[PDB]
RNA sequence: GCCACAGAG
């Protein structure tokens, strides 16, 4: 499918997808970032406790 | 008399940094100018920058 | 089909068979207080759409623009404006750069920050003494609770060229308006000292109030108080002490098993108020921190007044500084007897498309005459013809162009003047924090040139472009003076056989 | 990275473009700007509280002795006044 | 010749139209007998606070000068200094100082003298040139207040620091100077401050007198303005409901309708605020020419309560004549 | 935070007409334009003084450090 | 500059000097250095001085001249329908000089009914106050918006709206004062003539007098813009509707014919470019013509049109945008692009190339903008901002390159331009050897 | 005892005989300069009367009087001040006699 | 002598320089310096 | 003629390259209504060549 | 990742409301016009257009 | 009493 | 100890009337959502990112080199895969892989 | 003194 849309974009230039399109941007909130930090901190704490 | 006076006081005064004047008289229009491309011949058929 | 989390969505009203799914009866249930937006979600009246879903649907703006091929309806148009842009009155009449500048500028407005501001101690705070809600407001203001805690003042504005002092977006204030309390803003700052306990069991001591041989407090400690913390209420000037701190003389720790029980003296390391205009202490607070130390906070304040240099904005851009402050006798007046407060140049309208300010002026005049706050919400609001009808009903011109009398010579103005209440904000960028002078001052130890910043008594940069511009005139002696004599002059000895 | 020699000679805030080809000067002052049409087109208005710190070194001559004496007596706290004095023996 | 016309986009014939040199006739020379014979004053109403009168056959510069002297040069009294004694309030010290400064005093200013500022501060204030006010309020909770507590005044005994609590504290000879007529705030129910129980305000205010140009609190007029008398000239009579249309473009006490021929006329042009609506509609254009009369002035003077308005007018003209005499007597510097 | 003693542009004593304005708007339930008309306010400078004022002092007095909580 | 001490905490400079600084009193921050040695002081006052440098060396044009609201005052004084009596004349004359110069009154322009002076004699006395000042200038110039006369047989003097200014002796005979004659931009202004004929001191005096005049004259004669100055008449509301109806009919027909597939093909472009060119040209012509109609019907003493004619700040296009159609929202030299698939906003028919779907703002600023037009206007404004913020970061580098290349050049004392190592670049500067400054 | 510094006669701008002069007044502003302009303009012997304020930040008033004929500048100013004083007195008398009625 | 105010309890209490920073009624640890008694003047202009 | 610079040098010499540079800069500047004096352009062209 | 947190500047109520609900950029610096900084019509009602 | 014009009341809720 | 943001489910201010807001010295018109850490009231701002677990197609005009990029997102590691065209032929590019 | 953001023209 990847190369299928490569071929479609190659056949006509109108098949380019906008890089700055809003649907191709995802919003990471505060809770996800705090989860990512707590994951690293908790695993470091667990390794030190071991 | 007025023509000769205005000619003689229009000579480039010796000692003028003419290079600095030229540089800051060419660079500043580059700040000022607005557009990039203009349609010269056949509207959009030929493009010149 | 997308199931990811982190996508941006918006609620719309599903429309089918050429009829909005939210009828008047459902609106009646909403207005009765029941059937919350969650309930309308459950019944399937409103739906969340992302930009991926909006690609194949068909959305309508108003009810008049329904066609059978639509699928959804926009719930209100002014969702397109954000929260910060929501304050702008009639912004669909303005130009887009004006809205952009208002969004970037309204965040620097001076007004009350919260209901608990006077018990709050922040690093920097500005409070307007006499807030006022905007006369031409927006539904966003009613929703985000902005009029309850406003920022700015309603000034009667005449739009005329009063003098040469009011050119290039400058402003002319009234001396009998500033002195009655217009734009009277106060600024609060915080000073924090932590009395750290060093490893030698030695800690800072606040004690001591210096007294000379006369038996009276010294000038340096005129507002120091008995304990060592400057008393609340007392004036503080430039070069005084309000926390008479003292640090142990043994700066290096070097933990000692020796006796050294007594005569562990302290050196004076106080905080000195080196501000340029007087300030008053309004709060002194003491606390014990998490590590069980001593923490001292002092809130200083100063009640500045409007003058030349302070910035002002109109909620449509049109920023500017005060140029002159004329007395009330020199300002124009009308048949009723009112003088304007702020006069602005009419040269700011042709080049800035600021028709929204004019409609705001007319709507505000109609509001103050009629007695009600008038909405100016974007894509709608209150129209112009009804406000014109109110203006003629109370006995004024339809365009607010009232005839004035010039106070300088008592004559009728040969042209009518645009007259009405406009809401203005006082910005935080004021002259009294931006004045600067260098003379001879501190130097960096690595380059022996003037330092940078007004927080270190620094000087001004003379960059490469200015150097080239001075070369462009043929000024040799001036360049030599600027960059060698008075910047980093140094006497060196050179051996002219080797060259080092 | 560490501040080496070659990184102290190149760049905007280096030496050749930060402290040699253009450098911070003394005797300057920066202020916001307000209009004044009643001033001639060769005249800028300096505030009272700025001209008391900015100074000009004038050398006494036989033509400006009394004026500089009065400026020195007026002091560094009234505007037509003097702020520093330097002698030949010092 | 002096009818200042109001055209739909401009104002015409506004400049003063009489002096020698204006015309070949060289008329309208200065003569005191001419202004004695022609000048007129008519008082429409006179109240304790507001005065409304008319000056007829006088030029615009003189009326403007009178207005400027009223606003900025007629002296009055206000609070210039405050000393604070334990001001524990949420309203700041300088805000209370500002409000105490801008309160209007009901003092005749002739019973004082100007303060010489260059004198040292220990002796600059005496009892002959200073009004000393004192304010001493302390809010405490009232035990028998109702449980509802919706109205703040029921809960607390002194929850409002009004203006009337500014007691007068005479010093020295003032004890007999204002014995018959005590000094009080002009307006009784001004809301100076608000307090909650556990808070106290105690201040001593020193009141001096100064010109209006120094600060807005010294202004003895709340409003002192004038307007030129409007004039409606109807070139051609109007008939029918067109007269009702004509009436709609004016205030309801300006244009009337006849009961003998049903043709519109003017009733009183003094009540016509110039909304210039009749110049809009083209059906009534070229038939009425709104204007003002340049040498007829309607003065309206409303005082803060310090002094009676005709006293303000006479003090203004007295100040102007004194200024003119002072410039007359002093010799020109060579 | 508290209504000015004088109007910003005209010079009337407008602080008097604040408590009376609140009383007339609370008890008689009138339209507030009528309430401003009845209290001796005709110039709209004073009308904008007590039509656009927010009584923030009564919200600030709730948070004082002097009284018991 | 020469310093003057005034106590208000802010630097203040005359507004005619603010044009070279590009200064706008919008929180702008400027710097003040003070020289120390007397040599540098003399250097600064004699070569760097503002009186000695009133001409930029870009082209020799005057750059320190009247700015906005000074040119408006000049236009209002020099208008044809102005007539001052003797007291107002002497008041203005004493106002522009502060009672420091001796003024001699010229004979009045109207004598029989009342002695009246034209507004142009005020500027005549500004140029030459008496017979002691030798300023005697003679010139002719065209204003910013000139109208040719009724027939070719007349010269430019009798031209309608009086756009041709002629000064003989010291009197201004015909022409109203505009930006083209008292402002920066053209090499046949009045102050340029004074500077090139009599020197810098008289030019500075003339500017000071005009500045003090226009600074205290508009306070005795107002000039205001309201909504009455922006609202349209009855005719424009229906005329604009009729022409936009015709334009929408035309573009719809062309778009349908393009959809069928028989549109004309350019010799060097595909069909999309043909549709783009046709729609863009048709819309631009519609905007221009309705703007002409809107401008022509506006009455005089409508302030924004006076601002366009006078040339203080604005243009005819700006008032056209206020009162008539806003126009085509050009984005990157093209119509509104396709953020989505084959349409702009999720409100409009699929695959529609209609111009109200592709970035046409039909409603004027006075009547309010619709949501699609509002977002399109937002896009155009944001791109204007980014263009202004990006071009600077290249032109600064280009300027520094050109300076670091050319700064070693000089003109030695034999009219030969030589570099630092005395290498000849030209044998006579520019062939003629004439300074472009003079 | 006379107040010398209130009024000055400018010397660098005056005429040799007294046909034209320009006085400087301290501690006065527009409210009296306009009145002096109006009163002096009612002389058939004054051709040029005009007041000006050179800078609103400084309290000053420059009044210029140019008179053709036998009249000098100083006499014109003095009689103008006399006429202004008489005019104010007349207004005083008329206003008092009209207040006394009511 | 009484010179300090606690935040919530608002009880006027003193703090000897050998005493920890704490209120004698509630366990809170904010002490604000109460208003001094020296004559302070202000200009109403 | 070519609106390039290096082509004119490669075909016609340095002296034609100077003219190509001068004409191109004059065209670009006067297309945007900046009106730089042609002598500054002559100075720039004779510095680069 | 750097610069996650920023100080809530207290200048006005609208300022604290506006620092809240802010969205940063994945691109720290840019040079191209109409790149990641253009206001695309995809952004109708998702992010503010002013 | 209620119309389709006043549909913005969903936004406060 | 979690630093929790105000007006969350764990903070003391959840569903607090105006009197309780008065007791604790807090403003009822306080937006909330900011962590009070070390006396400074920090805000964590929403970040925007290229879409993970999806497809991006990118192309450029003058170069004419099309590409399709996919951001590989796992809970442990993240990477990216490119499908790029050179001289009109498709090739696969990865950071760990040396050439196409 | 080194980094990070926030802003002003
Ligand atoms: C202030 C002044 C004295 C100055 C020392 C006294 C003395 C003369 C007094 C006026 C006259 O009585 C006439 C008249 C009477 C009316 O009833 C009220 C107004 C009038 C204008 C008076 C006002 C005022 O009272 C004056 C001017
Ligand atoms: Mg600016
Ligand atoms: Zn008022
Ligand atoms: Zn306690």
């Amino acid at each position: 499918m990847m190369t299928r849309r490569v071929v479609m974009a190659m056949y006509n230039p109108k098949m380019i997808d906008d890089r700055d399109y809003v649907g191709n941007k995802r919003l990471e909130l505060a809770g996800q970032l705090i989860s990512l930090l707590f994951e690293d901190l908790f695993k470091k704490f667990n390794n030190d406790f071991k | 008399e007025i023509a000769l006076f205005k000619y003689r006081k229009a000579r480039l005064e010796p000692g003028t940094a003419i290079g600095a004047i030229g540089a800051q008289s060419i660079g500043e229009p580059g700040t000022q100018m607005t557009l990039k491309t203009f349609h010269f011949a056949g509207v959009a058929s030929m493009n010149v920058t | 089909i997308a199931t990811d989390g982190g996508r941006i969505c918006r609620p719309l009203i599903i429309v089918s068979d050429g009829q909005s799914r939210v009828k008047d009866i459902h609106l009646r249930k909403l207005l009765d207080g029941e059937l919350d937006f969650d309930d309308f979600l459950k019944l399937g009246l409103v739906e969340y759409l992302d930009v991926n879903e909006e690609n194949d649907s068909y959305i309508a703006l108003y009810e008049k623009d329904i066609v059978p091929s639509m699928t959804h309806l926009e719930i209100e148009p002014f969702t397109i404006l954000g929260a910060v842009a929501g304050l702008i009155p009639y912004p669909h009449h303005n130009q887009s750069p004006r809205n952009t500048y208002q969004c970037a500028m309204g965040k620097q407005a001076i007004g009350a920050i919260a209901y608990n501001q006077f018990k709050r101690i922040d690093t920097l705070l500005y409070l307007m003494t006499y807030p006022q809600q905007p006369m031409v407001k927006t539904k966003t203001i009613e929703l985000i609770d902005y009029d309850k805690l406003p920022a700015g003042q309603n000034a009667t504005v005449a739009v005329m060229s009063y003098s040469g002092y009011d050119i290039e977006d400058a402003l002319v204030l009234n001396k009998s308006s500033i002195d009655r309390g217009f734009g009277r803003c106060e600024t609060r700052r915080k000073t924090t000292t932590v009395l750290k306990r060093y490893a030698n069991h030695t800690q800072d001591i606040i004690g001591g109030m210096r007294v000379d041989e006369n038996g009276d407090p010294i000038w340096q400690h005129q507002s120091l108080g008995p304990d060592g913390l400057g008393e609340v209420g007392m004036k503080v000037q430039s070069g005084q002490i309000y926390i008479n701190k003292s640090v142990p003389t043994n700066s290096a720790d070097a933990p000692n098993p020796n006796n050294v029980n007594v005569q562990t003296q302290y050196r004076e390391a106080p905080v000195i108020y080196r501000g340029p205009e007087p300030s008053h202490i309004d709060q002194v607070m003491m606390s014990v921190s998490d590590n069980d130390q001593a923490l001292i906070k002092v809130l200083l304040r100063q009640n500045r007044r409007p003058e030349l240099g302070d910035k002002f904005s109109s909620r449509h851009g049109q920023k500017g500084v005060c140029g002159i402050i004329v007395k009330q006798e020199d300002m124009p007046f009308n048949d009723q007897g009112i003088v304007p407060d702020i006069i602005m140049n009419p040269h700011g309208f042709p080049s800035r498309m600021t028709v929204g300010k004019m409609i705001e002026l007319i709507s505000g005049k109609a509001g103050v005459l009629n007695g009600t706050l008038e909405y100016g919400t974007c894509f709608g609001g209150s129209k112009l013809e009804d406000m014109s009808k109110i203006l003629v009903d109370q006995g004024f011109n339809y365009s607010g162009k009232d005839m004035l009398y010039s106070g300088i010579t008592g004559e009728c103005l040969q042209a009518y003047i645009f007259f009405g209440p406009i809401y203005y904000q006082k910005l935080k960028h004021m002259v009294l924090d931006k004045m600067h002078a260098r003379a001879r001052g501190p130097r960096a130890v690595l380059t022996r040139q003037p330092t940078e910043g007004r927080s270190r008594d620094g000087g001004l940069r003379l960059g490469e472009m200015e150097r080239d511009c001075v070369i462009a005139y043929g000024a040799s002696q001036l360049l030599l003076e600027r960059l060698m004599i008075s910047s980093d002059a140094f006497e060196v000895d050179v051996c002219d056989k080797c060259g080092l | 990275p560490i501040r080496g020699f070659c990184q102290r000679l190149k760049g905007k805030q280096g030496r050749f473009r930060g402290n040699l080809s253009g450098k911070r000067v003394d005797f300057s002052g920066r202020t916001v700007i307000s209009p004044d049409p009643n001033l001639s087109i060769d005249e800028v208005a300096v505030p009272d509280r700025v001209a008391k710190v900015l100074t000009y070194p004038e050398k006494v001559t036989r033509y400006n002795r009394h004026k500089l004496q009065e400026l020195i007596v007026n002091g560094p706290n009234v505007h037509p006044g003097a702020n520093y004095l330097l002698k030949r023996n010092e | 010749s002096n009818i200042v016309g109001i055209e739909y986009n401009r104002v015409t014939n506004t400049t003063s139209t009489d002096f020698p040199g204006f015309s070949k006739d060289a008329e309208n020379e200065w003569n005191v007998e001419k202004f004695k014979k022609d000048f007129e004053v008519n008082i429409s109403s006179l109240d304790a606070r507001e005065a409304n009168f008319d000056l007829i056959n006088i030029d615009t510069s003189i009326a403007n000068a009178f207005r400027r002297i009223m606003i900025s040069e007629v002296p009055s009294v206000a609070a210039e200094y405050v000393y604070f004694f334990n001001n524990t309030s949420v309203i700041q010290d300088e805000v209370l100082a500002h409000r105490i400064g801008l309160v209007p005093l009901k003092v005749d200013p002739d019973m004082l003298t100007w303060v010489d500022s260059n004198l040292p501060d220990d002796e600059k204030f005496t009892d002959e040139n200073t009004i000393v006010l004192s304010l001493n309020v302390k809010c405490t909770r009232n035990p028998d207040a109702p449980k509802g507590s919706t109205d703040p005044k029921e809960l607390y005994n002194n929850a409002h620091v009004y203006a009337r609590d500014l007691k007068f504290e005479p010093q020295g000879r003032q004890s007999t100077t204002f014995a018959d007529c005590p000094v009080v705030p002009a307006d009784p129910d001004i809301l100076l401050a608000k307090l909650r129980p556990g808070q106290e305000i105690s201040l001593k205010a020193h009141c001096i007198l100064g010109i209006g140009g120094d600060h807005a609190k010294f202004s003895p007029v709340s409003t002192a303005s004038y307007r030129l008398l409007p004039q409606i000239n109807i070139l051609q009579p109007i008939k029918g409901e067109s007269a009702r249309r004509f009436q709609k473009c004016f205030p309801p006490g300006v244009i009337g309708i006849d009961e003998g021929s049903d043709e519109a006329y003017v009733k009183d042009a003094r009540k016509d605020t110039v909304s210039r609506e009749v110049l809009r509609y083209e059906e009534f254009a070229d038939k009425v020419k709104l204007g003002r009369v340049r040498n007829h002035f309607i003065f309206n003077v409303e005082s803060a309560g310090a002094m009676t308005p005709e006293e303000i007018f006479f003090k203004s003209v007295r100040i102007l004549k004194n200024k003119a005499e002072y410039l007359k007597n002093c010799p020109i510097t060579q | 935070m508290i209504v000015p003693v004088r109007c910003f542009s005209c010079g009337k004593v407008v602080g008097d007409k604040w408590e009376s304005y609140l009383n007339l708007l609370q008890e008689d339930e009138l339209d507030e334009g009528t309430a401003l008309s009845r209290l001796g306010l005709k110039r709209y400078c004073c009308r904008r003084m007590i039509l656009t004022h927010v009584d923030l002092i009564e919200k600030f007095l709730r948070y004082n450090p002097l009284e018991k909580r | 500059h020469y310093a003057k001490i005034r106590p208000w905490r802010t630097f203040r400079l005359n507004e005619c000097v603010c044009t070279p600084y590009n200064a706008d009193f919008d929180g702008d921050e400027m710097n003040l250095h003070v020289p120390q040695t007397e040599e540098a002081r003399a250097e600064a006052i004699n070569l760097m001085g503002v009186k000695n440098n009133l001409l930029t060396p870009k082209s020799g044009e005057p750059i320190i001249a009247a700015t906005q609201d000074f040119i408006t005052g000049s236009y209002l004084i020099s208008h044809k329908d102005s007539f001052y009596d003797r007291a107002t004349l002497t008041q203005l004359l004493s106002m522009m000089s502060d009672g420091i110069e001796h003024f001699d009154i010229p004979p009045p322009a109207i004598m029989k009914p009342y002695y009246l002076w034209t507004g142009k004699q005020v500027f005549s006395l500004l140029i030459k106050p008496n017979h002691n000042s030798p300023v005697v200038i003679n010139l002719d110039a065209k204003n910013k918006v000139f109208v040719p006369p009724k027939s070719k047989s007349l010269p430019n003097e009798m031209s309608q709206n009086d756009g041709f200014v002629i000064i003989r002796g010291s009197q201004i005979l015909s022409g109203v004062m505009d930006k083209s004659v008292l402002g920066d931009g053209k090499k046949h202004s009045v102050f340029y003539t004074i500077l090139r004929d009599y020197g810098p001191q008289e030019a500075a005096n003339a500017m000071n007098r005009m500045a003090k005049l226009c600074a205290r004259f508009l306070g005795n004669r107002g000039f205001s813009i309201g909504i009455n100055d922006v609202t349209p008449a009855d005719d424009l509301k229906q005329k604009k509707e009729e022409l936009v109806e015709i334009a929408y009919h035309k573009c719809d027909e062309l778009i349908t014919l393009f959809n069928k597939g028989e549109l004309e093909t350019q010799p060097g472009c595909n069909e999309e470019q043909t549709l783009e060119a046709k729609i863009g040209g048709l819309l631009s012509k519609v905007r221009e013509e309705v703007g002409d109609v809107c401008i022509n019907e506006l009455d005089n003493w409508n302030a924004p049109l006076i601002m366009a004619t006078c040339g203080s700040k604005g243009s005819t296009l700006n008032v056209s945008q206020m009162v008539a159609v806003v126009g085509q929202q050009i984005i990157s030299g093209n119509r509104v692009p396709d953020g989505f698939q084959d349409r702009s906003l999720p409100h409009f028919p699929k695959n529609s190339k209609t111009p109200q779907s592709k970035g046409f703002v039909r409603n004027s600023f006075f009547s309010g903008l619709s949501p699609p037009e509002f977002l399109f206007h937002a896009i155009s404004g944001r791109e204007g901002l980014v263009d202004t913020a990006v071009k600077t970061a290249e032109t600064g580098y280009m300027s520094r390159r050109l300076m670091k290349s050319l700064e070693d050049l000089s003109c030695q004392y034999d009219n030969t331009v030589r570099t630092s190592a005395n290498g000849i670049v030209q044998f006579t500067y520019g062939g003629d050897g004439l300074d472009p400054l003079e | 005892e006379p107040d010398r510094e209130k009024i000055k006669l400018l010397t660098q701008a005056t005429s040799e005989d007294g046909t034209s002069a320009s006085f400087q007044i301290v501690e006065e502003d527009h409210t009296l300069g306009n009145a002096l302009r109006y009163v002096i303009m009612k002389n058939p012997d004054v051709e040029f009367c005009g007041y000006s304020i050179p800078h609103p930040s400084e309290n000053l008033l420059n009044i210029r009087i140019q008179t053709y004929g036998e009249t000098t500048a100083v006499d014109a100013l003095q009689k103008g001040l006399k006429d202004l004083m008489d005019l104010c007195d007349v207004v005083e008398s008329k206003f008092t006699e009209k207040i006394k009625s009511m | 002598t009484l010179k300090y105010i606690c935040a919530e309890c608002s009880s006027k209490l003193s703090l000897s320089r050998t005493d920890a920073v704490r209120c004698k009624d509630c366990g809170h640890r904010i002490l604000l310096k109460a208003r001094t008694k020296r004559l302070v003047q202000f200009e109403a202009r | 003629t070519t609106n390039h610079v290096l082509e004119v040098f490669s075909v016609l010499g340095i002296e034609a390259a100077r003219y190509s540079i001068i004409r191109e800069i004059n065209y670009t500047m006067s297309n945007h209504g900046m009106s730089v004096d042609p002598r500054h352009i002559q100075l720039l062209g004779d510095v680069m060549t | 990742r750097a610069g996650v947190t920023h100080v809530l500047s207290r200048l006005s109520y609208i300022s604290a409301l506006g620092m809240m609900t802010r969205i940063s950029s994945q691109f720290e610096k840019s040079r191209k016009v109409s790149g990641p900084r253009a206001l695309q019509p995809s952004q109708f009602g998702m992010l503010c257009t002013a | 009493i209620n119309t389709a014009q006043d549909k913005w009341h969903l936004l406060p809720a | 100890r979690m630093p929790i943001m105000l007006r969350s489910n764990k903070c003391i201010l959840y569903d607090a009337d105006e009197s309780k807001m008065a007791k604790l010295n807090e403003c009822p018109l306080d937006p909330g959502g900011y962590f009070i850490v070390n006396g400074t009231e920090k805000v964590i701002l929403v970040q925007e990112q290229l879409s993970k677990n999806r497809i991006i197609v990118e192309a450029d005009e003058k170069k004419g080199i099309v590409q399709a990029s996919v951001t590989s997102s796992t809970h442990e590691r993240k990477s990216k895969t490119y499908v790029i065209t050179k001289n009109g032929k498709i090739y696969l590019k990865h950071n760990s892989i040396a050439e196409e």
